RNA sequence: GAAAUUGUUGAAAGGGAAGGGCAUUUGAUCAGACAGGCCAGCAUCAGUUUUGGUGGCAGGAUAAAUCCAUAGGAAUGUAGCUUGCCUCGGUAAGUAUUAUAGCCUGUGGGAAUACUGCCAGCUGGGACUGAGGACUGCGACGUAAGUCAAGGAUGCUGGCAUAAUGGUUAUAUGCCGCCCGUCUUGAAA
RNA sequence: AAGCUCGUAUCAGUUUUAUGAAUGUAAGAAUGAAGAGCUUUUAGUGGGCCAUUUUUGGUAAGCAGAACUGGCGAUGCGGGAUGAACCGAACGUAGAGUUAAGGUGCCGGAAUACACGCUCAUCAGACACCACAAAAGGUGUUAGUUCAUCUAGACAGCCGGACGGUGGCCAUGGAAGUCGGAAUCCGCUAAGGAGUGUGUAACAACUCACCGGCCGAAUGAACUA
RNA sequence: GCAGUCAAGCGUUCAUAGCGACAUUGCUCGGCUCUUCCUAUCAUACCGAAGCAGAAUUCGGUAA
RNA sequence: UUUGCUCCACACAAUAUAGAUGGAUACGAAUAAGGCGUCCUUGUGGCGUCGCUGAACCAUAGCAGGCUAGCAACGGUGCACUUGGCGGAAAGGCCUUGGGUGCUUGCUGGCGAAUUGCAAUGUCAUUUUGCGUGGGGAUAAAUCAUUUGUAUACGACUUAGA
């Protein structure tokens, strides 16, 4: 289960350069270790530093403003394959950025085979206007009034033998 | 929890079954599946057959009356899916696999007795739907088996003899149903409720 | 009808074995030709 | 993509009533009745107002939903072949050796004898459906009618008239000799 | 994946998209101001040499077809948009077929032209046609119960497959002609048409229907005004 | 019961209580099902006990009830 | 008068090996103490550990939320209003910023709680262990004398007193277990 | 093993800083250790096989030479079903707790756990630097990317037009778009090619590509996983 | 097989650092006897294509 | 065979138990559906209701269940006699007709329990027997040896003979 991080790092402040510039982005991770971690892999790559070469100023735990409010998220997602590496845009119905992010891993691992160190979470963006929601399987529950059964429901047995032939109604 | 134990072998996933009497034996429990024809496996029909037939071609080479016997009756051909489950080459197996009884179809004593079912090895729950499932009926005689249609005609008549006797039980159980919802409100009745019964 | 022979799923020792050869020889001759 | 529900409508005529439970189909009407089991299917009918039918998939596949267009079809199939009937035309042609079909009635299995095909011994002898009645065409030389309720039983019987007349060993463009469909079609014309 | 896969062709015309319509939304527009009026034509259907007659029979009117609801967008849908004032009121008269007719001539002159116009056409579906027609029960001919057949050559036999069953007569061919059995009717006289019963009529080449091309609406520039003219 | 869309809890609770819904699951048999396993659950030896006396006074009473029809 | 090897008698085992090890049942057989021993139960203790219940705090956006007060918006559009054509009033296509549903965003307010971390906080259940043997030491409580969970178990209670412990032994059962010696070689063979 | 010193500041398969053209020195740097040096003499020992990382040569492909490094060898035990080199692992005798690698359907000790997904295989798959047959084929299925159309009406579907110069020139018995040889042009439109196939000896007739008429929301192509 | 002609893409950007599939164009120890098994089947069985008039046949499919 | 052998009753020894310690409590079918109750046009029928676990239901209070005094109702149950009908899939059991017969905790009384000393399974199940009892019942074959030859290495087989 995931958790977002404000990580920020500057190269560490040396002899006639004082105060860089800062550099701030949003990180998914586990917990603050892994975040940090993280957070200097991509600096390397964004641009030619080191992890030796700058300091973590500030980590920050940034809650989700509304997680009671229903979102349509989008989420711009790049990740290195069995070839080379690639954008994706996938749309995500989710309460909160955290579990979005969380649904966006596991279906990355099953649909693709990607593991962790090789997704590149770019930008994750609120749609707030529907009818501009890309994705059908999305727009599928955006509809009015939707009522949809779940048919062929199995109950849970806490023995081994039942007494009843079960029935699987709803 | 009894003494012995029942199973109603319809419906059901050889496998998922028999792994489930299997424990249970070994574990010193009394079990008895029926119905074994009406079993089920797990895909397309054609698909077993093929299977079971390749099994059918394992044989002592140089005296096939030595190798794998191939048993076609459901019953056997469920007996082995349990057994190979079990350690049935020790004692604490042989001992294990005694008190296991597989019977096709549904006979006495066992007719006037309760059945039960293994919801963990149940077709209709852990199958999803629209996912071709093949018989154990079939199977068996398309490929040795020569009894199915005896059972069947012997099984027929088994139902009838019970639905009746049911009919009967239905009848005594509304009479007892009604007497005791005219039992109600009755100082015990009323305080029962209380304590829930 | 006549069913046919079966392969097999077991890997054999040297099977398995000579498959750990087979790829490590791979990775040799892959560094090598990124040189170039 | 897994659709959430998908729809058909089976529109059903004045003259026909459609009982369904679980999955077994009446098609009570003017010509007689229709029954089909389907319960290989897994599909959801709803009466909307007597006079239109709603098959249903929730959570379907592709597959799934390729099997909810063909129950559309097939109750369909069901009602024109109540209200309409079927009536498929068979014109047998021959170069030389006339060909001699007759209805026989051995046992009481209303056979068709196929005699003399391209001069031929054999009998060649075919079942006839419960549910299919067949006419020879007055006026017209070398016509076989072939009528009933459903399409699986006037078509299949129609493939095995055709079927059993086949030309062995020899070849297609030389030997025109054999039974054919000449026209499908239904029994009251509108 | 299985999906239906689009025939597959190497042929040297190509599809014209937005390019053409707007080209056909300037002509017409440029076309408004310059004309004095503009008779909206309901020719049902028409031969291609019956327009390009009609092309012939005066070059100084401009007539512009194609699609209806490129030319409602290009004269005025609704009273907000609208080229000029009060054009909406035949646009919504326009209902069926292409026809549009510019003109810079007399209003008497048109529709005298129109009225006298009327050409024999073939026979068409959902309408009637003014003949009782059986085919003869020897061989058919290449005219079919119209002409002497001393004077007419017999069917070519390579489209009795189309006559079996595309056109449901029953035909079978004995020593290279086409052979029916009994007189056959296709057609009575006063009765609605169907699709195969008009190609009956088209592959023996019957042309014994009427074509009298159509106007409803008319335009005036200077007065403002739509005039509406049922014609025939 | 009639629920506006996205309803935050205040909403919730309003339509809630206005509808009813509690005693119309209080008033269901699956409640009553649910509330019986607790009573059961929670019964004293000698509550039990009771039940054991009352059962037997009642088995009397319907076993009369019975054998007249 | 040994062993190899054999006979008889008594016990036991034995469905394509046997003998061996760990542990126990079963059968056979045996040792003391009884000139304080065998086995146990409970309580309060100490060491190691396992498993619950409950309290206090502290951290972050001094949680974020929810909730409340205020200001704007659009909707999968709310009541209303207009309109189409019908089974009487349903639906449909516009308006209508919530009116007789609600929602979103923004600003302010006062809280709770999750998660994370600490307590030399309290209170239960379970297991294995009791080594040492007058006193010294370090401590705690007590007004002091004295007491104590503080330099390793005592107190109380019961059955048996022999085959009941246990051992030896034959077998059964679960699991493990290549045939030794030599000689080669990098090894196995 | 024995004697004699110092039991010490005698040092270390280690890091740092500095000096330098993964190795070289020094340290009043770090961290670690009380087993240090010097004589005297006394057993055994003088093979290698496997693997990892550097590096030079090689070729259908394997590979071949050094260096350094582990492992086995003189080493039991847990696991990998099985085992020379694979994963774990500081072996006195016992008790208790916790774990490693591997696992938790039953054989088999331990969840037929929970959660999101993907797959139906005419002998699936459980397999492993994801290495060999491996580049592909497939109207299996799920995700994508890039260009396209689309209420001036998308795709599909039938209904119609699908034109005159013109039967363009040579060809030749007969070739009118459709046996073939070369340009392959004009006009008229809403759009129609010196013609997409079927067809006749030659034509005709049909077909589609191109439009247009009702039909009313999505659809199309090329790639990637 | 060698050399060239195309040429999906990839080359660290990318066709002018280069590799490049199917085609294509260049001339040129042996043998006697038995048992069992495999199909990659010569015949027998049933099919599909073929100027397959019939007969005969050629190729192909299932098939031990 | 000196009543050998079987079957009922109670009686004592033995011998064991892959393992009783309230009850194995009987519709069938479907699962994108069912069960039950009621009603009617008697049907793939209308209306009501139920599940979402057997967490049930039935049995269950007495010296391991003794002895007695009653009250209420025609019930429940045990035991053995008994009228049939039913059960062939391993039927070996299921219902039913009655008479007797104890017991009933449906409700209320009166006695008795201890010392098994603060726990020690505290033995109450069901097989296979043997020796004794007191009643019923039933009156053999096989092998060897001889012969046979449809059989035959020897076995075995087929025969024959009071």
């Amino acid at each position: 289960h995931f958790k977002e991080y404000q990580v920020i790092g500057r190269r560490l402040p040396t002899e006639s350069v004082p105060e860089p510039k800062l550099f701030r982005m949003r990180i998914f991770a586990s917990n603050e270790v892994i975040a940090k971690s993280r957070y200097w892999y991509f600096l390397q790559k964004l641009h030619k530093v080191k992890k030796a070469s700058g300091e973590i100023v500030s980590i920050n735990q940034i809650n989700e403003a509304h997680p009671t409010k229903v979102k349509n998220f989008g989420v711009w997602v790049r990740y290195d394959s069995r070839s080379g590496t690639h954008n994706m845009y996938k749309e995500i119905r989710d309460v909160s950025r955290v579990a979005a992010v969380e649904t966006l891993y596991q279906d990355m691992a099953a649909r693709h085979r990607a593991r962790f160190r090789s997704i590149h979470i770019l930008k994750v963006a609120e749609i707030e206007k529907t009818a501009d929601v890309k994705r059908q399987y999305v727009k599928q529950f955006l509809t009015k009034d939707l009522k949809f059964p779940l048919p062929h429901r199995v109950q849970k047995s806490t023995k081994t033998f039942s007494y009843k032939r079960p029935s699987t109604f709803y | 929890v009894e003494p012995v134990v029942v199973i109603d072998g319809k419906g059901h996933l050889v496998g998922r079954l028999a792994s489930v009497v299997a424990k249970q034996l070994l574990n010193g429990q009394k079990i008895v599946v029926v119905r074994a024809e009406e079993l089920n496996i797990s895909g397309e029909f054609f698909r077993n057959k093929l299977k079971y037939h390749d099994f059918l071609r394992k044989a002592t080479a140089f005296n096939k009356t030595r190798g794998p016997f191939h048993f076609r009756a459901p019953s056997r051909i469920f007996y082995k899916a349990l057994r190979g489950m079990v350690s049935h080459k020790t004692a604490r197996g042989k001992a294990a696999l005694e008190r296991l009884k597989v019977f096709e179809g549904i006979p006495p004593p066992y007719d006037k007795k309760k059945r039960v079912v293994v919801p963990q090895a149940l077709r209709v729950l852990r199958l999803k739907p629209g996912r071709k499932y093949t018989t154990l009926g079939k199977l068996s005689t398309s490929v040795g088996w020569k009894y199915e249609d005896v059972v069947a005609k012997l099984e027929a008549k088994r139902k009838v003899s019970s639905a009746e006797y049911y009919a009967k039980k239905r009848a005594f159980t509304k009479k007892v149903a009604s007497a005791n919802a005219t039992a109600a409100e009755s100082d015990v009745a009323k305080q029962l409720a209380a304590l829930g019964y | 009808m006549r069913v046919r022979k079966r392969q097999s799923r077991r890997t054999s020792t040297k099977l398995k074995e000579g498959i750990k050869k087979k790829a490590s020889a791979h990775r040799k001759k892959e560094k090598k030709m990124a040189k170039k | 993509m897994k659709y959430i529900q998908t729809e058909q409508q089976i529109e059903v005529p004045e003259g026909v009533t459609v009982s369904i439970k679980s999955r077994i189909v009446k098609v009570v009407g003017p010509r007689g009745t229709l029954t089909k089991n389907l319960k290989h299917i897994d599909v959801t009918f709803t009466k909307v107002n007597n006079q239109l039918i709603k098959v249903a998939v929730h959570n379907g596949g592709r597959k799934h939903v390729a099997a909810l267009r063909t129950v559309k079809s097939l109750v369909d199939n069901m009602i024109t072949g109540v209200t309409k009937g079927y009536k498929y035309k068979m014109r047998y042609v021959y170069a030389h050796f006339p060909i001699n079909v007759n209805i026989v009635e051995k046992d009481g299995a209303k056979f068709i004898e196929v005699r003399n095909f391209l001069g031929d011994k054999k009998i060649r002898n075919v079942p006839v459906r419960d549910g299919v009645t067949i006419e020879f065409s007055t006026n017209v030389k070398d016509e076989i009618v072939l009528s009933g309720n459903s399409v699986e039983d006037v078509s299949q019987n129609a493939a095995d008239l055709q079927q059993i007349c086949r030309v062995r060993n020899k070849d297609i463009r030389k030997f025109l000799d054999g039974i054919y469909v000449s026209h499908k079609g239904f029994i009251t014309e509108d | 994946r299985s999906k239906r896969s689009k025939l597959v062709t190497l042929a040297q015309t190509d599809k014209k998209g937005r390019e053409n319509k707007e080209r056909i939304f300037d002509e017409v527009r440029e076309a408004l101001d310059t004309y004095r009026y503009v008779w909206v034509l309901h020719l049902d259907d028409v031969r291609t040499p019956v327009l390009q007659e009609i092309r012939t029979s005066w070059a100084g009117s401009k007539l512009i077809m194609g699609k209806r609801k490129v030319l409602q967008k290009a004269l005025g849908e609704k009273r907000e948009e609208e080229y000029k004032e009060n054009l909406y009121q035949l646009s919504k008269l326009c209902s069926g077929v292409t026809g549009l007719l510019f003109t810079d001539e007399d209003v008497n002159t048109v529709k005298e032209y129109f009225k006298s116009y009327v050409r024999s056409d073939y026979s068409r579906p959902n309408t009637k046609a003014p003949l009782t027609f059986t085919i003869p029960e020897g061989i058919v001919y290449s005219r079919g119960g119209q002409i002497p057949a001393e004077e007419d050559v017999p069917m070519i036999h390579s489209l009795e497959p189309t006559m079996r069953n595309k056109f449901e007569i029953p035909t079978k061919i004995k020593a290279g002609k086409i052979t029916i059995d009994s007189p056959y009717l296709v057609c009575t006289e006063g009765e609605k048409l169907d699709v195969r019963q008009a190609l009956i009529l088209k592959q023996f080449g019957i042309a014994a229907s009427e074509f009298k091309v159509k106007v409803s609406a008319y335009y005036d520039n200077d007065s403002s005004t739509v005039e509406s003219t049922n014609i025939n | 019961f009639a629920l506006p869309r996205g309803a935050r809890t205040a909403t919730v609770s309003k339509k809630w209580a206005a509808a009813a819904v509690c005693e119309k699951w209080a008033a269901s048999s699956w409640a009553k099902k649910i509330a019986q396993r607790e009573r059961r659950a929670a019964l004293t030896d000698f509550e039990r006990f009771q039940v054991m006396v009352l059962r037997k006074q009642k088995r009397y009473t319907v076993k009369k009830a019975l054998a007249k029809a």
